[PDB]
């Protein structure tokens, strides 16, 4: 959701027209492009095109891709653990296609087609990994751009003063181009704490939301397989809860 | 033969019900008699009695000859432990 | 072991700071201070610190 | 004391603020107070959906007035409770057990009354111990997000404070008194980060590791007692816990 | 090792500190500035 | 195929800043001090000879210019000519590729093909082989090293340069010469320190790691295209065990053909 | 084991820094303020009460002087004890050691030695002392974290009263007992923040790191000395044994007796 | 390595500070050397036991010397080897053993010529390449705690003279020569710092990693004379340990 | 079957009791008499005496045959250790 | 039956010459004709060829009948390919 972009754009608006001075002090089109073009530029040199493809697939899959809560997981594998318990393991069938949620139909897949588990461990174990490290990588790009963005604006800021004190002619102007100078730094500054570091952080949270789910479907795909009584495999994955979260399980189970 | 489980001590009960895999005493439980179950259910935790009483409803009609061998895995379980400290 | 460190700040407001002393110093360079108004602020550092 | 620094950290640093006979309101400034808090609350919402938000801050809420048993306490009730159960099984302790106030400790014991061998019991109650620590470390996270924010927005109106007031000024003076208003979101900044955000943080991570030392230590006892160990052995195991300040406080109960 | 740079940006606005101090008492001398804007021009150019 | 983001990203970041540098009709020799060259840039470059002895440091220079100079045929081209040698493999024998294989350009395929050839083992083959890709990783982090390390030290004697000019200029405020040559020290050191750091070596550094990952990508393919020819097999299951290293851009570049 | 580092170091440290403040002509009470102490000294040590709760910040003061304490005997006397042990422990049995096994000071070596005595098998007396060195050196790491938290607090909380007295100093330009004051709290909060960072929390912490590892190795061969007395072998084998655990300048020193 | 580089870095950078036709005096400090070295000396002390300064200084006098053995010498030796290994048996190669200086072929060699169990020798010689990584680790941590002191005792030298000359102002003409001459023990530090401490550090970092490299170079070579391989084997397998500068010129002789 | 411990000097009843386990030393000493435990619980740890204490009270009802077969076993024990440096 | 390598076409040659040790072919060839050497040589690689020289100018004096068993060796070689793709 860009709500936090409106409200932190918002806020920094607001703040520029808080002031009595006029919000074209703060606009430079020069300074955009020494600040964004500048590090844009850098991140040319620093990132090649696959990996810019990359970041951009996982930056959409934040704003669409939602996931599945933990209190469903552990509801619909407790009951899948009851059912293949009075039924057998070749049974679950009807209930493993109508699962709305990826990575568990096809890891409980392997569970009635009789893989080894410890091959199902270190194949469903792969696909954590390679969605943590799309997530790392992606988040780094974002990372790395909110460091360059302050750094070109400090650039610009230096090549402004360093021009200044070439022409020197006014000493009345010295503290205008003081302040001209410094609009590079606030782009950069603006564009890393508002855009590029809160996003680069946004994916590394979101990775570590998403492998504690999978790592809680893994376990209990394993159980499955393993059949385990539904009390042992309903306190196994009860530990990924938080202590709010056990409560409003405990209500419907 | 598992109609000797009655005459048991609460103590010696204890122990081996916790040892007997769920599945094996449901299936051991529907050749005796109900008052059989008694001596089980009392020598058992509410949890582990819980378990039980859903096994044992839910597993169906198994053959006769599948609930002979049951009782087979539980009265030599106590044989061995007669001399290990279980007093008969 | 990506520790969080809430240092990103620094670097913009070390080299921001570092450049508003360096053009501070430059006025001053060509600035005559109030004599007056500097021995009011000297004597009462001396009573402040001592 | 948390609850008891925050009081002294505002009330040591307003002292030392007033300390020189300026009047306090020269550190109040509304502007500044919605560029510096709002700006890094806006950012936090960028990081944080405003449901993962709630969550985490309701983690730390909960960290925060927990009071659970002392690590000393739990020695007395494993040495108890093995003593018991040597005497009368471990069915014995069930009436035992419902009267403790951890439910970890609680946990594994009813996994040790009811039939259920120790492999599954310590994964079961190491995977309890690492989903803790993560949820923790995640909370902890958060608020460490939050002390780098703070001053990142303090600097972002510290330079449009700067750069407002380089543009409109009439004097060397006004100029002088421009820097001081400037700065105070920076100093806004930089109070939130150190005496609230990081500290707070560092707390969680913190009440981690400590809380961590109690559960592998009541692991390690619940473990004990299905074994059947000696009350002497298990004791001397325990012990092995506890600061040697407690050890001696251990001795004299 | 980079833990003093906290440290550095504290005293780099610690000598700002007295500069401004001294700014605001100030005034423009319009001759000794022109000194230091010929001699920017030779410095650099 | 081929890499124009880093040439694209150099225009542009250098042409941005010298664009900005002659913005206001000002002159480029006021961005150019000899004093801020030999304090930054000599500075940090004896600096980084402390760090690297000059026979290891000409060594690193020479694999970093080595890593950008990628002229060799693309990861299509390799999997073509796999098949090509693989169909005359089986129809003339293994040792008729000794022609095809000297006339090779990649040395690490000659390498594995002439191994194969003289009979060596495929379990040491296989050895060899990732030693090469093991040993070819860590000579390519060492060069990426040695950039950050200097994309360190330039800032940070940009820095020192600070504190000469600042000193400099502090000691003698009524000179109005040291004044200027003090402020441009103070100055054009960090301008220099930054750009060093943030436009060309730590964006260099890390542009060095990715292209490092992308070679022992390819070469992990030759080594299943070379362990191919020793066992034998006709060019349509060599071909589908090549591809899935191709990348999802390149699986289907090919599939025309 | 009579360290004379630490000692030297502190009184070099702060006597180099004593003869900077009383340099020239200087009196010292210009660098006392009370109201820079609430700021940093106060502000981080209240910001170290946020961190640790009272009861947990007064259990690690008490770990950090416990391990700087001179603690009990040297790594030579415990190997001689140990020997000395192994021969009465050989000649009268393991029992009537209690005498022996009583009046010590280690509090560990008494650990597993009455454990040994009372007959306890020798997997799990290695598990239990194995155990009270992996919570030993939890116990250290949190007082040296918990060093070098306040090595972090206190020069963020001098940063404050930097901003603080410019805050000050800049909205009283008018009044000289303000600006006087403003400025003697930014300079002074600084001046307290570095030196508790870099004179006391920042080395202090990584000190008790150095010793937590000796520590460790001490409790390491005790528990060999511990297991071989169980285990009785006659006292060449222990001392074959114990001088292993000796770090290279004391294996020889033990040599000479 | 040669001392070149210090006399560069410090006589490049004097050479920019005498530039603009400054004088160097104002540089120099005596006592502002001993508050700034003493001062971060002091710390090291405290910080680190008389042992660790003890193997540091192993280390660092090892890295000025460095009058080892090439790696296209070693691999020249151990081709060299496998064909008298080959020609005349793995028992003649015992006057070559003792011919050469090393002092790791050789112990390695040694051990191949004693009968010792490959996985054995692998034992052997991989924990002594990661005892020389730990002495140069530690070393380097040494070097770069110490170039973190430097510069922070030179800030308190600085604040040290602020804070007197602040005290004793009556001129407003000698502040800018006062705050000049305490600004000289923080150039000190950081120029020790980024001249001495860091580069001196990461040269032992560097050198541990080309060491690592030729010692796992020579037990390769080493297990490979055990196992009798072909010399053609024993040359392409250690061929893969050169850069292509130096295969070009191993081919060459 | 044990009763010639009180002869056996004092030094080697102290080596036997190393080899014979807490488990097997209660159990053999609930059928002995009063001045055997005496002598048991002089030559054993002040601490490790009692554990012992309080073990063979725990055991409470417990078949005699297990009495003999520990005594035996310690007797036995004795015996296959006797041609060693201790006094027979 | 030794001495049918010269008869064989050379690809089957090529095969044979692929996975036999250069020590005991050397070994086999010493005592052979120029004849045998020819159709060796040619039907291996250039560095498979000078390794094999190298290795008849340096294996010294060797007594007889046990070349035959390389000989036979490399003949028995020929006779576990003969039931695989390879043809006589």
């Amino acid at each position: 959701t860009p709500i936090g972009f409106v409200l932190c754009f918002g806020l920094v608006l607001w703040g520029m027209a808080s002031g009595g001075s006029n919000l074209k002090v703060f606009w430079d089109v020069a300074s955009v492009f020494i600040t964004i073009g500048g590090s844009m530029a850098a991140m040319l040199i620093t990132y090649p095109m696959d990996e810019f493809k990359r970041l951009l697939i996982v930056i959409r899959q934040t704003f669409k891709d939602n996931g599945m809560s933990n209190i469903d997981v552990i509801q619909n594998f407790v009951d899948l653990s009851r059912k293949a318990r009075r039924e057998g393991l070749l049974s679950l069938e009807d209930a493993i296609n109508n699962l709305t949620d990826d990575y568990m139909k096809k890891g409980l897949r392997m569970v009635v087609d009789g893989i080894e588990p410890e091959t199902i461990r270190e194949i469903m174990e792969l696909e954590i990994d390679e969605m943590e490290k799309r997530h790392k990588s992606g988040a780094d790009m974002l990372k790395t751009w909110g460091g360059y963005a302050p750094a070109f604006g400090m650039v610009g800021t230096l090549i402004g003063l360093i021009q200044m004190l070439a022409n020197l002619t006014d000493s009345s102007t010295i503290a205008s181009g003081m302040g001209k100078a410094l609009i590079t730094t606030f782009y950069g500054s603006l564009m890393a704490n508002a855009v590029f570091n809160p996003m680069g952080a946004n994916l590394m949270f979101k990775s570590g939301v998403e492998a504690t789910t999978r790592e809680m479907v893994l376990e209990g795909v394993l159980a499955i397989q393993s059949g385990v009584n539904p009390r042992i495999m309903e306190e196994k994955l009860v530990s990924y809860l938080s202590p709010p979260e056990r409560q409003a399980y405990s209500k419907v189970q | 033969v598992f109609e000797d489980i009655i005459t048991l001590d609460d103590v010696a009960i204890q122990r081996v019900l916790r040892e007997v895999e769920t599945k094996d005493l449901a299936l051991a439980l529907k050749g005796s008699s109900e008052e059989v179950a008694n001596v089980i259910f009392r020598n058992q935790s509410k949890r582990a009695a819980s378990s039980l009483k859903e096994d044992i409803e839910f597993l169906g009609p198994v053959r006769i000859m599948d609930v002979e061998k049951a009782q087979q895995g539980i009265v030599s379980i106590i044989r061995r432990l007669d001399e290990a400290g279980e007093i008969v | 072991g990506d520790e969080i460190r809430g240092d990103e700040w620094l670097a913009t407001f070390s080299d921001t700071i570092t450049l508003l002393l360096t053009f501070f110093i430059l006025l001053y360079s060509f600035s005559s201070v109030d004599a007056q108004k500097f021995q009011q602020v000297a004597s009462a550092m001396q009573v402040a610190m001592t």
